[PDB]
Protein backbone atom coordinates (compact mmCIF):
# COMPACT_ATOMS: atom_id res chain seq x y z
CA UNK A 1 0.00 0.00 0.00
CA UNK A 2 2.59 2.71 1.18
CA UNK A 3 5.34 4.24 -1.34
CA UNK A 4 8.52 1.78 -0.51
CA UNK A 5 10.77 4.52 -0.24
CA UNK A 6 8.39 6.32 2.53
CA UNK A 7 9.02 5.76 6.25
CA UNK A 8 9.30 2.12 7.31
CA UNK A 9 10.17 3.64 10.67
CA UNK B 1 14.29 0.68 -13.09
CA UNK B 2 16.75 3.38 -12.40
CA UNK B 3 20.64 2.76 -13.17
CA UNK B 4 23.35 4.50 -11.64
CA UNK B 5 26.87 4.87 -13.50
CA UNK B 6 29.81 6.14 -11.85
CA UNK B 7 33.20 7.65 -13.56
CA UNK B 8 35.72 7.08 -13.60
CA UNK B 9 36.06 3.31 -12.30
CA UNK B 10 39.42 3.76 -10.92
CA UNK B 11 41.14 6.63 -9.97
CA UNK B 12 44.99 7.40 -8.92
CA UNK B 13 45.67 10.41 -6.37
CA UNK B 14 47.65 10.98 -3.58
CA UNK B 15 47.82 12.34 -0.17
CA UNK B 16 46.31 16.25 0.11
CA UNK B 17 45.12 16.32 -3.43
CA UNK B 18 41.08 16.95 -4.35
CA UNK B 19 39.35 14.30 -6.38
CA UNK B 20 36.37 14.22 -7.44
CA UNK B 21 33.97 11.33 -8.44
CA UNK B 22 30.98 11.83 -10.78
CA UNK B 23 27.30 9.82 -10.65
CA UNK B 24 24.85 9.78 -13.37
CA UNK B 25 20.99 8.92 -13.09
CA UNK B 26 19.18 7.12 -15.63
CA UNK B 27 16.03 9.79 -14.94
CA UNK B 28 15.55 12.78 -12.93
CA UNK B 29 16.14 11.53 -9.16
CA UNK B 30 15.67 15.04 -7.82
CA UNK B 31 18.45 14.81 -4.42
CA UNK B 32 17.57 11.54 -3.29
CA UNK B 33 21.03 10.01 -3.82
CA UNK B 34 23.26 8.65 -0.76
CA UNK B 35 27.64 8.44 -0.90
CA UNK B 36 28.46 5.30 0.53
CA UNK B 37 31.90 4.32 1.50
CA UNK B 38 33.68 0.93 1.28
CA UNK B 39 37.21 -0.83 2.36
CA UNK B 40 38.03 -4.18 1.27
CA UNK B 41 36.54 -6.76 3.58
CA UNK B 42 34.67 -4.31 6.07
CA UNK B 43 31.25 -2.93 5.29
CA UNK B 44 29.87 0.37 3.34
CA UNK B 45 29.62 3.32 5.63
CA UNK B 46 26.93 6.26 4.98
CA UNK B 47 29.00 8.99 4.00
CA UNK B 48 26.48 11.91 2.15
CA UNK B 49 22.74 11.94 2.29
CA UNK B 50 20.44 13.77 0.38
CA UNK B 51 22.89 14.64 -2.30
CA UNK B 52 24.73 17.63 0.03
CA UNK B 53 23.82 16.60 3.62
CA UNK B 54 27.10 15.16 5.64
CA UNK B 55 26.49 12.45 7.86
CA UNK B 56 27.07 13.22 11.62
CA UNK B 57 30.90 12.29 12.04
CA UNK B 58 31.94 12.01 8.91
CA UNK B 59 35.03 14.70 7.81
CA UNK B 60 34.95 17.57 6.60
CA UNK B 61 36.58 17.05 3.45
CA UNK B 62 34.00 15.42 1.95
CA UNK B 63 31.88 17.22 0.22
CA UNK B 64 28.68 16.04 -2.20
CA UNK B 65 27.14 18.20 -4.85
CA UNK B 66 24.47 17.77 -7.64
CA UNK B 67 20.58 17.57 -8.61
CA UNK B 68 18.74 15.56 -11.57
CA UNK B 69 20.79 13.51 -13.24
CA UNK B 70 24.08 14.70 -12.82
CA UNK B 71 26.32 14.10 -8.75
CA UNK B 72 29.38 14.80 -7.74
CA UNK B 73 31.68 13.81 -4.49
CA UNK B 74 34.56 15.72 -3.80
CA UNK B 75 37.31 14.71 -1.03
CA UNK B 76 39.50 17.89 -0.71
CA UNK B 77 42.70 17.30 0.80
CA UNK B 78 42.88 13.41 0.52
CA UNK B 79 44.22 11.71 3.82
CA UNK B 80 45.50 8.03 3.86
CA UNK B 81 42.41 6.70 5.73
CA UNK B 82 39.97 7.59 2.54
CA UNK B 83 41.93 5.32 -0.03
CA UNK B 84 38.57 2.91 -1.00
CA UNK B 85 35.45 2.03 -2.92
CA UNK B 86 32.96 4.72 -3.13
CA UNK B 87 29.66 4.09 -4.42
CA UNK B 88 26.31 5.92 -4.98
CA UNK B 89 23.04 5.04 -4.47
CA UNK B 90 19.47 6.48 -5.60
CA UNK B 91 16.70 6.22 -2.97
CA UNK B 92 14.25 7.82 -4.86
CA UNK B 93 12.27 4.75 -6.38
CA UNK B 94 13.74 1.44 -4.42
CA UNK B 95 17.45 1.35 -4.01
CA UNK B 96 19.68 1.23 -6.71
CA UNK B 97 23.96 1.44 -6.55
CA UNK B 98 26.57 2.76 -8.78
CA UNK B 99 29.33 0.00 -10.14
CA UNK B 100 31.81 1.43 -7.60
CA UNK B 101 34.69 4.52 -7.95
CA UNK B 102 38.01 2.72 -6.30
CA UNK B 103 40.41 5.53 -5.09
CA UNK B 104 43.76 3.96 -5.43
CA UNK B 105 47.55 5.21 -4.54
CA UNK B 106 49.29 7.23 -7.47
CA UNK B 107 52.95 6.79 -8.04
CA UNK B 108 55.63 6.27 -10.45
CA UNK B 109 55.26 4.08 -13.56
CA UNK B 110 57.00 0.56 -13.36
CA UNK B 111 57.33 -1.78 -15.58
CA UNK B 112 56.51 -5.81 -14.51
CA UNK B 113 59.03 -7.96 -13.54
CA UNK B 114 57.75 -11.42 -16.04
CA UNK B 115 58.52 -15.12 -14.52
CA UNK B 116 57.48 -18.11 -16.09
CA UNK B 117 57.37 -20.95 -13.58
CA UNK B 118 56.71 -24.63 -15.73
CA UNK B 119 54.74 -27.23 -14.15
CA UNK B 120 55.97 -29.71 -11.59
CA UNK B 121 56.78 -33.05 -12.00
CA UNK B 122 54.19 -33.93 -9.76
CA UNK B 123 51.05 -32.45 -11.13
CA UNK B 124 52.21 -34.21 -14.57
CA UNK B 125 51.82 -37.57 -12.89
CA UNK B 126 48.20 -36.67 -12.11
CA UNK B 127 47.91 -36.25 -15.77
CA UNK B 128 47.22 -32.53 -15.53
CA UNK B 129 49.61 -29.35 -16.65
CA UNK B 130 50.02 -26.21 -14.93
CA UNK B 131 51.95 -22.92 -16.32
CA UNK B 132 51.81 -19.86 -14.51
CA UNK B 133 53.19 -16.34 -15.55
CA UNK B 134 53.95 -14.13 -13.18
CA UNK B 135 54.26 -10.26 -13.45
CA UNK B 136 55.42 -8.75 -10.23
CA UNK B 137 55.65 -5.31 -9.03
CA UNK B 138 53.93 -2.95 -11.72
CA UNK B 139 51.68 0.28 -11.75
CA UNK B 140 49.43 0.90 -13.05
CA UNK B 141 47.55 -2.12 -12.53
CA UNK B 142 46.37 -2.33 -16.39
CA UNK B 143 48.39 -4.93 -17.97
CA UNK B 144 48.00 -7.48 -20.91
CA UNK B 145 48.61 -11.21 -20.99
CA UNK B 146 48.42 -13.31 -23.80
CA UNK B 147 49.52 -16.95 -24.37
CA UNK B 148 51.47 -18.75 -26.98
CA UNK B 149 52.14 -22.42 -27.34
CA UNK B 150 54.53 -23.00 -30.46
CA UNK B 151 53.45 -19.49 -31.03
CA UNK B 152 50.19 -20.05 -31.33
CA UNK B 153 47.45 -17.80 -29.81
CA UNK B 154 45.54 -19.18 -27.32
CA UNK B 155 41.99 -18.69 -26.20
CA UNK B 156 39.73 -20.00 -23.16
CA UNK B 157 42.28 -21.96 -21.23
CA UNK B 158 44.00 -19.55 -19.13
CA UNK B 159 42.84 -17.58 -15.71
CA UNK B 160 44.24 -14.16 -14.33
CA UNK B 161 44.55 -12.77 -10.44
CA UNK B 162 45.74 -9.80 -9.47
CA UNK B 163 46.37 -8.65 -5.98
CA UNK B 164 45.42 -5.68 -4.09
CA UNK B 165 47.60 -2.25 -3.92
CA UNK B 166 50.42 -2.94 -1.87
CA UNK B 167 51.33 -1.15 1.18
CA UNK B 168 54.93 -0.32 0.86
CA UNK B 169 55.65 0.65 -2.26
CA UNK B 170 51.96 1.18 -3.72
CA UNK B 171 52.54 -1.81 -6.83
CA UNK B 172 50.48 -4.78 -7.77
CA UNK B 173 50.98 -8.52 -8.72
CA UNK B 174 49.38 -10.21 -11.23
CA UNK B 175 49.22 -13.98 -11.63
CA UNK B 176 47.91 -15.95 -15.45
CA UNK B 177 47.90 -19.76 -15.35
CA UNK B 178 47.16 -21.45 -18.46
CA UNK B 179 45.93 -25.36 -17.75
CA UNK B 180 46.85 -27.92 -20.25
CA UNK B 181 46.10 -31.76 -19.85
CA UNK B 182 49.90 -33.84 -19.62
CA UNK B 183 48.45 -35.38 -23.20
CA UNK B 184 47.99 -32.00 -24.46
CA UNK B 185 51.45 -30.59 -23.13
CA UNK B 186 53.86 -33.30 -24.16
CA UNK B 187 52.68 -32.99 -27.86
CA UNK B 188 54.50 -29.23 -27.73
CA UNK B 189 57.55 -27.90 -26.71
CA UNK B 190 57.62 -23.57 -26.67
CA UNK B 191 55.34 -22.32 -24.16
CA UNK B 192 55.24 -18.67 -23.98
CA UNK B 193 53.84 -15.62 -22.45
CA UNK B 194 53.76 -12.12 -23.70
CA UNK B 195 52.66 -9.31 -21.69
CA UNK B 196 52.06 -5.72 -23.14
CA UNK B 197 52.20 -2.89 -20.09
CA UNK B 198 52.89 0.94 -20.54
CA UNK B 199 55.91 0.78 -18.85
CA UNK B 200 57.38 -1.52 -21.02
CA UNK B 201 58.45 0.07 -24.17
CA UNK B 202 57.55 -2.94 -26.45
CA UNK B 203 56.30 -6.62 -25.03
CA UNK B 204 57.86 -8.90 -23.07
CA UNK B 205 58.54 -12.31 -24.07
CA UNK B 206 58.73 -14.82 -21.38
CA UNK B 207 59.10 -18.42 -22.66
CA UNK B 208 60.48 -21.81 -21.56
CA UNK B 209 61.43 -25.48 -23.80
CA UNK B 210 59.54 -28.53 -22.22
CA UNK B 211 62.40 -30.85 -20.80
CA UNK B 212 65.13 -28.39 -19.69
CA UNK B 213 65.99 -27.77 -16.32
CA UNK C 1 26.48 2.02 18.99
CA UNK C 2 23.94 0.10 16.31
CA UNK C 3 25.03 -3.36 16.05
CA UNK C 4 23.95 -5.98 12.97
CA UNK C 5 25.18 -9.17 13.21
CA UNK C 6 24.21 -11.61 10.30
CA UNK C 7 24.62 -15.81 10.40
CA UNK C 8 23.55 -18.53 7.88
CA UNK C 9 25.47 -18.53 5.20
CA UNK C 10 27.03 -21.22 3.97
CA UNK C 11 27.68 -23.74 0.81
CA UNK C 12 24.45 -24.63 -0.58
CA UNK C 13 23.38 -26.85 -4.15
CA UNK C 14 21.58 -24.88 -6.63
CA UNK C 15 17.46 -25.58 -6.66
CA UNK C 16 17.93 -25.90 -2.28
CA UNK C 17 17.00 -23.42 0.37
CA UNK C 18 18.81 -21.25 3.22
CA UNK C 19 17.58 -19.26 6.00
CA UNK C 20 19.97 -15.72 6.68
CA UNK C 21 19.72 -14.68 9.96
CA UNK C 22 20.51 -10.57 11.73
CA UNK C 23 20.69 -10.06 15.67
CA UNK C 24 20.81 -6.48 16.11
CA UNK C 25 21.78 -4.73 19.43
CA UNK C 26 22.49 -1.31 20.53
CA UNK C 27 19.09 0.37 19.36
CA UNK C 28 15.18 0.00 19.60
CA UNK C 29 14.75 -2.93 16.49
CA UNK C 30 11.07 -2.94 16.75
CA UNK C 31 11.18 0.54 15.74
CA UNK C 32 12.74 0.60 12.58
CA UNK C 33 12.10 -0.80 8.98
CA UNK C 34 15.02 -3.17 7.81
CA UNK C 35 16.79 -3.78 4.01
CA UNK C 36 18.48 -6.74 2.69
CA UNK C 37 21.37 -6.01 0.34
CA UNK C 38 23.85 -8.61 -1.22
CA UNK C 39 27.41 -7.96 -2.83
CA UNK C 40 29.18 -9.74 -5.72
CA UNK C 41 31.55 -8.81 -8.23
CA UNK C 42 29.50 -9.79 -11.19
CA UNK C 43 26.44 -7.86 -9.59
CA UNK C 44 27.88 -4.89 -7.32
CA UNK C 45 25.66 -3.82 -4.36
CA UNK C 46 22.66 -4.75 -4.97
CA UNK C 47 19.38 -4.71 -2.95
CA UNK C 48 17.11 -7.49 -1.97
CA UNK C 49 13.82 -6.68 -0.09
CA UNK C 50 12.85 -4.21 2.68
CA UNK C 51 10.50 -4.98 5.55
CA UNK C 52 8.58 -1.93 7.75
CA UNK C 53 8.56 -1.91 11.17
CA UNK C 54 5.77 -4.01 12.39
CA UNK C 55 6.48 -6.99 9.54
CA UNK C 56 3.51 -5.74 7.56
CA UNK C 57 4.74 -4.41 4.16
CA UNK C 58 7.19 -6.06 2.20
CA UNK C 59 8.91 -5.21 -0.74
CA UNK C 60 11.37 -7.22 -3.25
CA UNK C 61 14.12 -7.04 -6.21
CA UNK C 62 12.49 -8.06 -9.22
CA UNK C 63 14.79 -10.94 -9.89
CA UNK C 64 14.11 -12.82 -6.71
CA UNK C 65 10.64 -12.12 -6.49
CA UNK C 66 8.34 -15.49 -6.06
CA UNK C 67 11.99 -17.16 -4.48
CA UNK C 68 13.12 -14.83 -1.50
CA UNK C 69 10.98 -14.27 1.75
CA UNK C 70 11.97 -11.65 4.40
CA UNK C 71 10.61 -11.48 7.89
CA UNK C 72 10.86 -10.25 11.49
CA UNK C 73 10.84 -11.54 15.09
CA UNK C 74 10.59 -8.17 16.89
CA UNK C 75 10.35 -10.11 20.33
CA UNK C 76 14.44 -11.74 19.03
CA UNK C 77 15.59 -8.87 17.95
CA UNK C 78 16.36 -10.87 14.67
CA UNK C 79 15.25 -10.49 10.66
CA UNK C 80 15.64 -13.54 8.50
CA UNK C 81 15.54 -14.01 4.73
CA UNK C 82 14.12 -17.35 3.33
CA UNK C 83 15.89 -18.29 0.26
CA UNK C 84 14.30 -20.61 -1.38
CA UNK C 85 15.34 -22.59 -5.17
CA UNK C 86 18.74 -21.20 -5.01
CA UNK C 87 20.60 -20.31 -7.90
CA UNK C 88 24.58 -20.06 -9.38
CA UNK C 89 23.81 -16.20 -9.40
CA UNK C 90 22.26 -16.21 -5.15
CA UNK C 91 26.16 -16.38 -4.66
CA UNK C 92 27.32 -13.42 -3.07
CA UNK C 93 27.95 -11.32 0.64
CA UNK C 94 24.67 -10.70 2.18
CA UNK C 95 24.29 -7.92 4.50
CA UNK C 96 21.13 -6.63 6.58
CA UNK C 97 21.16 -2.88 6.68
CA UNK C 98 19.34 -0.73 9.19
CA UNK C 99 16.78 1.82 7.66
CA UNK C 100 17.57 5.18 8.56
CA UNK C 101 15.83 8.25 10.59
CA UNK C 102 16.35 11.22 8.54
CA UNK C 103 13.11 12.77 8.49
CA UNK C 104 12.25 13.56 4.83
CA UNK C 105 9.83 12.34 1.92
CA UNK C 106 12.15 9.20 0.48
CA UNK C 107 14.25 6.96 2.85
CA UNK C 108 16.87 4.64 2.73
CA UNK C 109 19.85 2.71 5.06
CA UNK C 110 22.58 4.09 7.50
CA UNK C 111 24.07 1.21 9.42
CA UNK C 112 25.32 -1.95 7.40
CA UNK C 113 26.31 -5.67 9.37
CA UNK C 114 29.47 -7.48 8.59
CA UNK C 115 28.03 -9.75 6.06
CA UNK C 116 27.61 -13.49 5.51
CA UNK C 117 28.60 -15.75 2.11
CA UNK C 118 26.44 -16.98 0.58
CA UNK C 119 27.71 -19.69 -2.42
CA UNK C 120 25.43 -21.84 -4.64
CA UNK C 121 27.58 -25.03 -6.24
CA UNK C 122 27.02 -28.67 -6.57
CA UNK C 123 30.66 -29.06 -5.78
CA UNK C 124 31.75 -31.18 -2.80
CA UNK C 125 34.13 -30.44 0.20
CA UNK C 126 37.53 -30.75 -1.46
CA UNK C 127 41.00 -30.30 0.17
CA UNK C 128 43.71 -29.04 -1.68
CA UNK C 129 46.65 -30.25 -3.98
CA UNK C 130 50.08 -28.35 -3.36
CA UNK C 131 52.51 -27.85 -6.29
CA UNK C 132 55.65 -26.51 -6.09
CA UNK C 133 56.28 -23.70 -8.55
CA UNK C 134 60.66 -24.06 -8.07
CA UNK C 135 62.95 -21.08 -8.97
CA UNK C 136 65.15 -21.33 -12.31
CA UNK C 137 66.88 -19.14 -14.90
CA UNK C 138 63.03 -18.38 -16.02
CA UNK C 139 61.82 -16.65 -12.74
CA UNK C 140 64.99 -15.02 -11.38
CA UNK C 141 66.55 -11.43 -11.99
CA UNK C 142 69.19 -9.32 -11.06
CA UNK C 143 69.98 -10.99 -7.11
CA UNK C 144 66.28 -11.96 -6.81
CA UNK C 145 64.38 -15.50 -7.26
CA UNK C 146 60.86 -15.92 -7.38
CA UNK C 147 58.76 -19.30 -6.23
CA UNK C 148 56.36 -20.18 -4.45
CA UNK C 149 53.57 -22.50 -4.36
CA UNK C 150 50.41 -24.28 -6.50
CA UNK C 151 47.64 -24.48 -4.44
CA UNK C 152 45.00 -26.01 -7.03
CA UNK C 153 41.46 -28.30 -6.71
CA UNK C 154 39.66 -27.19 -3.58
CA UNK C 155 36.37 -26.31 -2.21
CA UNK C 156 35.30 -24.15 -0.58
CA UNK C 157 37.01 -20.88 0.06
CA UNK C 158 39.06 -20.11 2.37
CA UNK C 159 42.72 -21.29 2.52
CA UNK C 160 45.55 -19.58 4.08
CA UNK C 161 49.00 -19.68 2.82
CA UNK C 162 52.02 -18.82 4.83
CA UNK C 163 56.23 -19.22 4.35
CA UNK C 164 58.24 -20.47 6.89
CA UNK C 165 55.23 -20.43 9.25
CA UNK C 166 54.69 -17.02 8.97
CA UNK C 167 58.61 -15.96 10.03
CA UNK C 168 59.01 -14.92 6.08
CA UNK C 169 56.75 -11.79 5.08
CA UNK C 170 58.91 -9.62 2.80
CA UNK C 171 58.14 -10.03 -0.90
CA UNK C 172 55.36 -12.47 -0.63
CA UNK C 173 52.29 -12.57 -2.69
CA UNK C 174 49.41 -14.54 -2.07
CA UNK C 175 46.87 -14.07 -4.86
CA UNK C 176 42.88 -14.15 -4.96
CA UNK C 177 41.63 -17.60 -5.75
CA UNK C 178 40.01 -18.00 -9.00
CA UNK C 179 37.52 -20.30 -9.85
CA UNK C 180 37.37 -23.24 -12.08
CA UNK C 181 35.19 -24.49 -14.88
CA UNK C 182 35.79 -27.84 -12.70
CA UNK C 183 33.93 -26.15 -10.02
CA UNK C 184 37.50 -25.78 -8.00
CA UNK C 185 39.08 -22.91 -6.80
CA UNK C 186 42.93 -22.57 -7.64
CA UNK C 187 45.53 -20.07 -5.89
CA UNK C 188 49.39 -19.20 -6.41
CA UNK C 189 51.67 -17.66 -3.70
CA UNK C 190 55.28 -16.80 -4.46
CA UNK C 191 57.77 -14.59 -2.80
CA UNK C 192 60.70 -13.14 -4.27
CA UNK C 193 64.33 -14.24 -1.67
CA UNK C 194 67.86 -13.36 -2.59
CA UNK C 195 69.70 -15.02 -5.57
CA UNK C 196 72.97 -15.70 -3.28
CA UNK C 197 70.84 -17.98 -0.53
CA UNK C 198 69.44 -20.10 -3.19
CA UNK C 199 71.08 -22.66 -2.00
CA UNK C 200 71.32 -22.64 1.65
CA UNK C 201 67.83 -21.22 2.48
CA UNK C 202 65.35 -23.46 3.19
CA UNK C 203 61.24 -22.47 2.19
CA UNK C 204 58.29 -24.15 3.30
CA UNK C 205 54.61 -23.11 1.69
CA UNK C 206 51.90 -23.70 4.50
CA UNK C 207 48.56 -24.25 3.24
CA UNK C 208 45.70 -24.50 5.65
CA UNK C 209 42.35 -25.67 4.04
CA UNK C 210 39.53 -25.53 7.62
CA UNK C 211 36.41 -26.91 5.84
CA UNK C 212 38.32 -30.05 4.49
CA UNK C 213 40.60 -30.25 7.90
CA UNK C 214 43.83 -30.15 5.50
CA UNK C 215 47.25 -28.97 6.85
CA UNK C 216 50.12 -29.52 4.27
CA UNK C 217 53.70 -27.97 4.27
CA UNK C 218 55.44 -28.11 0.82
CA UNK C 219 59.22 -27.50 0.74
CA UNK C 220 60.11 -25.67 -2.49
CA UNK C 221 63.37 -26.58 -4.19
CA UNK C 222 64.91 -25.33 -7.19
CA UNK C 223 64.74 -28.36 -10.02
Amino acid sequence: NPDPNANPN
Amino acid sequence: DIQMTQSPSTLSASVGDRVTITCRASQSISSWLAWYQQKPGKAPKLLIYKASSLESGVPSRFSGSGSGTEFTLTISGLQPDDFATYYCQQYNSYWTFGQGTKVEIKRTVAAPSVFIFPPSDEQLKSGTASVVCLLNNFYPREAKVQWKVDNALQSGNSQESVTEQDSKDSTYSLSSTLTLSKADYEKHKVYACEVTHQGLSSPVTKSFNRGEC
Amino acid sequence: QVQLVESGGNVVQPGRSLRLSCTASGFTFSSYGMHWVRQAPDKGLEWVAIIWYDGGNKFYADSVKGRFTISRDNSKDTLYLQMNSLRAEDTAVYYCAKAWYKIDDKYSMDVWGQGTTVTVSSASTKGPSVFPLAPSSKSTSGGTAALGCLVKDYFPEPVTVSWNSGALTSGVHTFPAVLQSSGLYSLSSVVTVPSSSLGTQTYICNVNHKPSNTKVDKKVEPK
